[PDB]
């Protein structure tokens, strides 16, 4: 399989439900702190 | 402990919203609001075509 | 927004409407979009 030509529409998946909860805020803690310690590279290297 | 420059200017209510190309900090998300991003960026590595 | 589940963990993407709706936290893993095809096996074409 092969990918195309130049990739468009260059987003972000993070993650988000009703207001009535400041987990989100904890969640952006929890993916700066694995930016503090290499862990999304420990998910690419184990699947990606 | 004391902010300066942008951050600073937006710590001491000077400047109230942002503007630059300044990346995401933790030591900034405990002083300030980060917004959803326009433009992705990171620790990237550029080579010579050669 | 039912109130089923509590909290969501999936790779959607952030569109206007579900954002209206409801907010989210920070792109855990950054995304773009590509066309898929099986390539094709190198075969060139000439009678003899
Ligand atoms: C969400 O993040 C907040 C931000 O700190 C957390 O709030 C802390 O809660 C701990 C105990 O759980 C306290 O010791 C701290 O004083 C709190 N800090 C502040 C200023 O809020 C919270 O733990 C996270 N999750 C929850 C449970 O909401
Ligand atoms: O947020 C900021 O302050 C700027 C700083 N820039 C730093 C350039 C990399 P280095 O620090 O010289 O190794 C990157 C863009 N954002």
């Amino acid at each position: 399989l092969v990918t195309t030509g130049e990739l468009f529409f260059r987003s972000g998946f993070g993650i988000g439900m009703r207001k009535d909860s400041p987990w989100k805020q904890n969640v952006s803690l929890s993916i700066l702190k694995s930016h503090e310690n290499g862990f999304m590279e420990d998910l690419d290297k184990t699947w990606v | 402990g004391t902010w300066n420059g942008m951050i600073g200017e937006v710590v001491m209510k000077r400047a109230y919203m942002a503007v630059g190309s300044l990346t995401i900090n933790e030591e900034r998300s405990e002083v300030v609001d980060f917004s959803v991003p326009f433009i992705e960026t990171g620790i990237s590595v550029m080579v010579s075509r050669s | 927004l039912s109130g089923q589940a509590d909290m969501i963990v999936a790779p959607l993407t952030i569109n206007n409407e579900r954002a209206q709706y409801i907010e989210f936290s920070k792109p855990f893993k950054y995304q773009g979009l590509t066309i898929l095809v099986k390539k094709e096996i190198p075969r060139s074409t000439l009678d003899s």
